């Protein structure tokens, strides 16, 4: 397996909600087409101060090429800059 | 009774940020079945258009007054719209399950298995 | 009593020259917490959509009257969500960090520092 970190565009910090989609891999179409798994990093309290979900990072699988797509929620510890399994609640 | 405007943006909002743990949106524990035509329908609007805030409240209002004036006509709402069963019921375990491909493998008499 | 249009655009932009020396907007000495969430959305709609001053009049204005409407309706606002504490508690001194490289040097061995 090989993990490659790629950027977005900033136009994507317009929109009235800033979860990335593929089509905000602008410039780089080649590597939505050649991907075989694409992840979205979010957390909303980087862009909300006032946010319920401080702690707490979102991984979006925007492409996933053998299985189904969805969100998952993660643990974001920056004190210790980790990220761990989330205990709340699951809906 | 029909929320409000303020009370649907906000209804909308919180369905957008706990509707990526749900396995569909007729999951969500939606108080009614207009909430959910609503919520649902103001949700796709905004993804598909990226309406802002007093866009989505005009959208929100538009839909109530629709919503409304439909009622006042009569007419049903029927139970969402579903989407297949949840099946399960899968008591295999790893022995039988092997002895299976075994079985598979010396009737079909694979070569590279 | 819920400021006016006027006075929350004024609290809104003392808010914004003043955020400066606060780690976080929850260390802010909010009057109220209905202020705090009122400014803090504003200050945060206004950054993220670059409005001009009579686009933030009117934003102030239709949040006074949804705080206007929630309050008369009752509901309940909580107390921000919070992140992380303070921490503390180091009673250490530099002959005990040299004590500990001593120690790892000695374990090892292969540091190779110099």
């Amino acid at each position: 397996p090989v993990v490659a970190l790629s950027q977005l565009n900033r136009s994507l910090e317009q929109r009235a909600d800033k979860r990335p989609v593929n089509s905000d891999l602008r410039e780089s179409g080649s590597i939505e087409q050649d991907a075989d798994l694409i992840m979205f990093i979010y957390r909303d309290e980087v862009y909300h101060e006032n946010s319920d979900l401080k702690g707490i990072a979102e991984i979006i699988i925007g492409k996933q090429r053998n299985g189904p797509i969805g969100t998952v929620r993660l643990t974001f510890n920056g004190q210790w800059s980790r990220f761990d399994n989330y205990a709340g609640p699951q809906y | 009774g029909l929320p409000n405007v303020s009370e649907l943006v906000d209804m909308v909002y919180e369905y957008c940020r706990k509707r990526g743990l749900y396995p569909d949106a007729e999951s969500y524990p939606w108080k009614s079945n207009a909430h959910y035509w609503l919520v649902t329908n103001l949700y796709q609007n905004m993804r598909a258009n990226a309406l802002t805030d007093a866009e989505l409240r005009r959208k929100a209002a538009d839909e109530l007054v629709h919503m409304t004036a439909r009622i006042n006509r009569g007419e049903a709402i029927p139970e969402p719209v579903k989407q297949l069963p949840v099946m399960g019921g899968r008591p295999l375990n790893r022995a039988q399950a092997l002895a299976k491909i075994a079985e598979i493998k010396a009737k079909f008499g694979l070569k590279g298995a």
